[PDB]
């Protein structure tokens, strides 16, 4: 369980240069989180799947080929109060 | 007498505090360090975010400027600009 | 256009992507890949921030799906020109 704090968003958007005003904290609007913050939430769940013994490879020659995001139809984007 | 505008008022109070060549540097360093705090904290409080490219391309085509948090209105009285805001 | 970072160390400590290919001189030279290449997840978030403002008119709720193939590698400070169709 990671809690999306306000500091974790602004450090993330500064690291990626996302200028968009929905991600910076403004009064009169719920501070929205990036959709690329999915991989920050879910990294330790994804790359644990290449550690099992039945998938046995030279990990130092690993090439990250493709990644994709998909919002579930009817789901709201991430906020700064969300326990995720 | 002397005075400053929006920013340079700190250089006007620099100007009356400085006397010699040594005193002028000591008051100028307190001026340029002061506007590093006016500089940083006015961006840390109101961070400029990205602008929709429909907006700024409209603003360049209408003869206006690239959008920014301050807008200059010429040729109108103060009583009628506040009728528009 | 967009431009690569100078170093891969800010994105690694944020996202937890501590792969030493991206940050270390010796791990990147070990696997015979052309240097301390950029994170793929930076090029995910950089190009997605391009399509979020230049295709969705800077409305953050509109983009609902985004996928990419990391077909090539990019060295830091390289200048990336993208197309959008």
């Amino acid at each position: 369980e990671i809690t999306i704090s306000s500091q974790t968003i602004s450090e993330f958007t500064h690291a990626i240069g996302n200028k968009c005003d929905a991600f910076v904290d403004r009064p009169g609007k719920a501070t929205l989180a990036p959709m690329d913050f999915a991989i920050v939430i879910g990294w330790k769940a994804i790359i644990k799947a290449i550690f099992p013994k039945s998938v046995d490879g030279d990990l130092l020659k690993l090439v990250h080929l493709s990644n994709g995001y998909k919002m579930i139809t009817g789901a709201a984007p991430l906020k700064k109060g969300d326990v995720v | 007498w002397s005075t400053g505008h929006s920013q340079g008022l700190v250089t006007a109070v620099t100007i009356a505090a400085s006397d010699s060549w040594d005193s002028f540097l000591k008051n100028s360093l307190t001026a340029v360090s002061l506007l590093l705090f006016i500089g940083s904290r006015c961006l840390s409080t109101y961070p400029r975010t990205s602008l929709p490219p429909t907006m700024l391309q409209d603003s360049l085509d209408n003869g206006e400027g690239r959008p920014s948090p301050m807008l200059s209105v010429r040729d109108l009285s103060i009583k009628q600009v506040e009728k528009f805001i | 256009t967009s431009k690569a970072p100078g170093t891969n160390e800010p994105y690694a400590i944020v996202s937890g992507d501590y792969n030493p290919i991206h940050v270390s001189r010796v791990f990147a030279a070990y696997a015979k890949l052309p240097g301390t290449i950029t994170h793929g997840m930076y090029s995910s978030a950089s190009i997605r921030a391009l399509v979020e403002e230049w295709a969705a008119n800077n409305v953050a709720a509109r983009v609902r799906a985004f996928k990419c193939d990391f077909v090539g590698m990019v060295l830091p400070n390289d200048t990336l020109q993208t197309t959008m169709e």
